[PDB]
RNA sequence: UAGCUAGUAGGUGGGGUAACGGCUCACCUAGGCGACGAUCCCUAGCUGGUCUGAGAGGAUGACCAGCCACACUGGAACUGAGACACGGUCCAGACUCCUACGGGAGGCAGCAGUGGGGAAUAUUGCACAAUGGGCGCAAGCCUGAUGCAGCCAUGCCGCGUGUAUGAAGAAGGCCUUCGGGUUGUAAAGUACUUUCAGCGGGGAGGAAGGGAGUAAAGUUAAUACCUUUGCUCAUUGACGUUACCCGCAGAAGAAGCACCGGCUAACUCCGUGCCAGCAGCCGCGGUAAUACGGAGGGUGCAAGCGUUAAUCGGAAUUACUGGG
């Protein structure tokens, strides 16, 4: 029961991936807010000051011209946000994107 | 600029107003030998003089003066008190 | 205050120290009164390994300068019965 | 740094036999000698004064293999010493190390005694020295190391070694291969031919 | 003579000005390079000489000879300049370097190729 | 506002990753992180390209030393940003599982990997093959060395490979997707002042990464002297016009220890 | 640039500086500098020294070292033996940054590194292993000075890129009076060798010190503590995969640049044709170019070679040596 193991436990990984025109630059500029912190052309990595446990954020452009920042930084982390609308629903973009995560 | 030796300025700060202060009260006591030669009488000169002499040495004596301008101060007020009495 | 002190002269990869007598406050390379001796420690056995007048270091000795370690090593290597 | 190419063509282009192809074989008359430098090597030149100060140099140098700014070193060198610069300059081309290999007969040419001095062969005082141009000091003895000793290419060039003129100021021994080094050479003992004025008037302009 | 004068007024040397005005003693410099026409030279040559009116980088207003056959500038393309007179041409003082920057090279070169900035036959 | 405990309740421990070997654990030693991106940076008065990092495995140590597996060089990194609300905060060591940012002058590219000894290599680096777009013909032509030096910073990144002919003009700007607008964008910057507008030029297909084995491209070089073309990180492809000179660069036979750098 | 100066010049007295001192105030006189350049303008850190020159001289003073001055600009004070202060304080100004807008933070002409300038100049590297500096009795701590490491042929120096033999005087190129010559012992072939690179192993020196223990002599009442000297043990390297030495393999991985009318070293052919062009000066090219371009050959220098920029000599063409 180290303590190096159990901080070990309470660093988790979730990046962003979605559709373009989604909405990932306003869902992580409102995560900034619930821890007391064209389009789309930067990547944002956001630690985190949060209470329970300190889990990362990574940012990608999401376009088929663009993202291929997130074919090799789905790789860098262990689980997945999707963001899908409504009005745009399952696209090949989506289908890309699982392409991406079905092999890991 | 940040640095771990501010210690020495506000110190000196410590230094700024007693020393000189010190030196203050200093040029007081001569500036009232002055006050005699200024009034003609030689008994009050004496005992002016004989007021600001230990402290004047005792302020040579802690490094404030550097023994020699109060050694200048003595010399050229003994010679005002001995040539008006 | 006055000290006898090496100056590490020489060219790179090939040390050859002065022992001389300088201020404290002036540079390894600077300023210094005068030099007396050398020492060079690449020197193997050879004609010529290290000088030393004992003369002037007396003077300085006996003037107030401060022996640091290596000339007071130096010292111990010229030694008055050896 | 070394010149690698026609060492024939030299001796054709400043007429003498500069002793680049001395070799096994004796004087060769293989290549039309004092007639043919070149494709207009009939033509007969005007020949000047700077001129014959240029074949001179050229000659010396390309007889003991010295690069321009060495030369110059060497000029440099002598022309500091005492007694005369023109006796001095020829005792610093003496001086170098493949040249005493090449006198001794270790090796035909001076390129082979260049080689056999920078491949760690050659040695003297007991310490093996690589660069050619070493500046033989006197009373030294040179000699060859054991595990570079006669590989047979040392034992037919002493052959050649038979048929010079073996001079006087140094000695081999011609059973272990270790030579000897005495007294500066005398001019009027050094190839007799070569002209040290005409070089001391192009280094003095 | 008369050494009493040469007490009262040293003697003076005289202080030749250079033949390029570089500003203050610089090998090369860059400008703007406008102004490319030819030009009939001297009295004794007769030729239609290729030269640009270059506007340095340091405000002088410099005209430069150029070299070699053929080029590709038109009233831009940023080269560099070097000193040296023709005798060709009153007024131009200058070369233009080859190998340097937006002019290239000279087609087909063989020989003098460190003049003219000609690379190596590679073939 | 209920997304945080699904964040919490449902995400594992950060996974092993798969090595050459074998795949390394988050409970063991010899930090594991090597270079994600070089993104293309905004750029105060500096650059340092970025360093995104995989340190699941190790806690930090603020004199740490590094240890360059694919040159094999023990490199003395001390300097270590932590991404703090986005801000590029102080010098700061973490717990594992973390990202980092370091300062890097054109020395690692995409996927070095990093060890304290295991030099062994991941199975990363999914990287495409581009789409040759136009060009930079320079216009304002005054003071090239922004784009010969700011671009070629740019040239590293798996978006950006800067092609050099030998003509040293009309530089290719590799881009593998087709909007080249970030680099426009990116063209107006601190050390970026050249404005580069584009047309349409007509170069076809990817110039295929290749550069073979000793004593045997040297007369690959030498017979198509006017057909080589300089890359971004000193490569020589061949050049790629048509599929039938890629054509004739496989019936040339180059036998090669092939790399992709893509 | 021919007049400059009014705390200006001197003296007396008071004050002030570690100290003489119009350094500063009260009074008195009209002095003081200057044609052997006073006041004004431009430029410039000074010197030992560097380059050149037989010498006298000329430019320079970048690196090494001494002094002076400066720390975004200006002014001012405190601490102290020493600052009127690079990484100290305050105020005034300009430029950035944060702010919850009440107010604060900053000064790389330090080592690195970036923008801009320019033809032009480096790595955000290792360590106190050695010296030196600071503090501490000492052990120990800091040191972007330093000791180094990386880059740049920027300068100097050295080595190699093979050597010996080898005529059918081969093939190809160039010239020709088409006889032949040149490239050319050059290349091919044969026999040896491997400097330096690649790899695999030993391996100094820069290392003196410091720590623990023991013995002896001082000190003291003291065989206890402390200083010093022998003596025993464990040791202190960033460079460093060190210099250097041995072994493996195979001539194997390693040669270019300028010039060829004279000055000044070296000759022809072909293509244009006062055109293309070269050129440091005289100068060539007007259909037989030793000058342009290409080819052959040669010359010179060599990991450098040419051009450009600056200084001196030649220039006794700034003549004091040494002119009219």
């Amino acid at each position: 029961l180290s303590p190096y193991l159990q901080e070990v436990a309470k660093r988790r990984t979730f990046a962003i991936i979605s559709h373009p025109d989604a909405g990932k630059t306003t869902i992580t500029e409102k995560v900034l807010l619930f821890g007391q912190a064209g389009i789309s052309i930067t990547t944002s990595v956001m630690q985190f000051p949060y209470h329970d446990c300190l889990v990362n954020l990574l940012d990608t452009p999401g376009h088929e011209d663009f993202s291929e920042d997130t074919y090799r930084t789905l790789t860098a982390v262990d689980c997945c946000l999707m963001v899908i609308d409504a009005a745009k629903g399952v696209e090949d973009r989506t289908r890309k994107l699982m392409e991406v995560t079905r092999l890991r | 600029n940040i640095k771990s030796a501010k210690k020495r300025a506000i110190q000196s700060e410590k230094a700024r107003k007693h020393n000189a202060s010190r030196r203050s009260m200093m040029r007081t006591f001569i500036k009232k030998v002055y006050a005699a030669i200024e009034a003609g009488d030689k008994a009050a000169a004496q005992k002016a003089f004989n007021e600001m002499q230990p402290i004047v040495d005792r302020q040579a004596a802690k490094g404030l003066i550097h023994k020699n301008k109060a050694a200048r101060h003595k010399a050229n007020l003994t010679a005002q008190i001995n040539k008006l009495a | 205050m006055v000290t006898i002190r090496l100056a590490r002269h020489g060219a790179k990869k090939r040390p050859f120290y002065q022992v001389v007598v300088a201020d404290s406050r002036n540079a390894r390379n600077g300023r210094f009164i005068e030099r007396v001796g050398f020492f060079n420690p690449i020197a193997s056995e050879k004609e010529e390994g290290t000088r030393l007048d004992l003369d002037r270091i007396a003077h300085w000795v006996g003037q107030g300068a401060t022996i640091s370690d290596r000339v007071a090593a130096l010292i111990k290597e010229v030694n008055k019965a050896a | 740094a070394r010149y690698l190419g026609p060492k024939l063509k030299l001796s054709r282009r400043e007429g003498t036999d500069l002793f680049l192809k001395s070799g096994v074989r004796a004087i060769d008359t293989k290549c039309k000698i004092e007639q043919a430098p070149g494709q207009h090597g009939a033509r007969k030149p005007r020949l000047s004064d700077y001129g014959v100060q240029l074949r001179e140099k050229q000659k010396v140098r390309r007889i003991y293999g010295v690069l321009e700014r060495q030369f110059r070193n060497y000029y440099k060198e002598a022309a500091r010493l005492k007694g005369n610069t023109g006796e001095n300059l020829l005792a610093l081309l003496e001086g170098r190390l493949d040249n005493v290999v090449y006198r001794m007969g270790f090796g035909a040419t001076r390129a082979e005694a260049r080689q056999l001095v920078s491949h760690k062969a050659i040695m003297v005082n007991g310490r093996v020295v690589n660069i050619a141009s070493y500046q033989v000091s006197p009373n030294d003895v040179v000699s060859i190391r054991e595990k570079a000793k006669k590989q047979s290419r040392v034992k037919a060039a002493l052959e050649l070694a038979e048929q010079r003129e073996k001079p006087t100021w140094l000695e081999v021994d011609a059973g272990k291969m270790e030579g000897t080094f005495k007294r500066k050479p005398e001019r009027s003992d050094l190839s007799a031919d070569i002209n040290e004025h005409l070089i001391v008037e192009l280094y003095s302009k | 003579a008369t050494v009493n004068q040469l007490v009262r007024k040293p003697r003076a040397r005289k202080v030749a000005k250079s033949n390029v005005p570089a500003l203050e003693a610089c090998p090369q410099k860059r400008g703007v390079c406008t102004r490319v026409y030819t030009t009939t030279p001297k009295k004794p040559n007769s030729a239609l000489r290729k030269v640009c009116r270059v506007r340095l980088t340091n405000g002088f207003e410099v005209t430069s000879y150029i070299g070699g056959e053929g080029h590709n500038l038109q009233e831009h393309s940023v080269i560099l300049i070097r000193g040296g007179r023709v005798k060709d041409l009153p007024g131009v003082r200058y070369h233009t370097v080859r190998g340097a920057l937006d002019c290239s090279g000279v087609k087909d070169r063989k020989q003098a190729r460190s003049k003219y900035g000609v690379k190596r036959p590679k073939a | 506002d209920h997304m945080l405990d699904g964040l919490v309740e449902w995400a594992p421990a950060p996974m092993p990753r798969q090595t050459d070997t074998r795949t390394v654990e988050a409970s063991e030693d010899k930090f594991t992180g090597f270079v994600f991106k070089i993104q293309a940076n905004m750029d105060p008065k500096h650059r340092d390209r970025v360093a995104f990092m995989r340190v699941v495995s190790g806690k930090y140590e603020k004199g740490m030393k590094l240890r360059q597996v694919r040159t094999a060089k023990d490199v003395v990194i001390s300097d270590a940003l932590t991404f703090m609300a986005g801000d590029r905060s102080h010098v700061e060591e973490a717990y594992p599982g973390d990202i980092l940012g370091l300062h890097n002058h054109g020395t690692i590219q995409i996927g070095d990997t990093f060890t304290q000894g295991e030099m062994m290599k991941f199975t990363g680096i999914p990287n495409f093959a581009p789409e040759l777009f136009r060009r930079i013909r320079l216009k304002d032509p005054l003071k090239q060395k922004q784009l010969l030096k700011g671009l070629v910073q740019l040239s590293e990144e798996g978006a950006v490979q800067v092609f050099r002919p030998i003509s040293n003009n009309d530089l290719i700007v590799g881009a593998v997707g087709v909007l080249q607008f970030d680099v426009v964008v990116a063209r107006l910057k601190s050390e970026y002042n050249v404005e580069a507008v584009y047309e349409s030029v007509n170069v076809a297909t990817a110039r295929w990464v290749e550069c073979a084995d000793a004593k045997k491209f040297e007369e690959f070089k030498r017979k198509n002297e006017s057909q080589l073309a300089l890359d971004g990180g000193d490569n020589l492809a061949y050049i790629a016009t048509s599929m039938v000179n890629l054509r004739l660069a496989q019936e040339r036979y180059p036998d090669v220890q092939f790399h992709q750098t893509r």
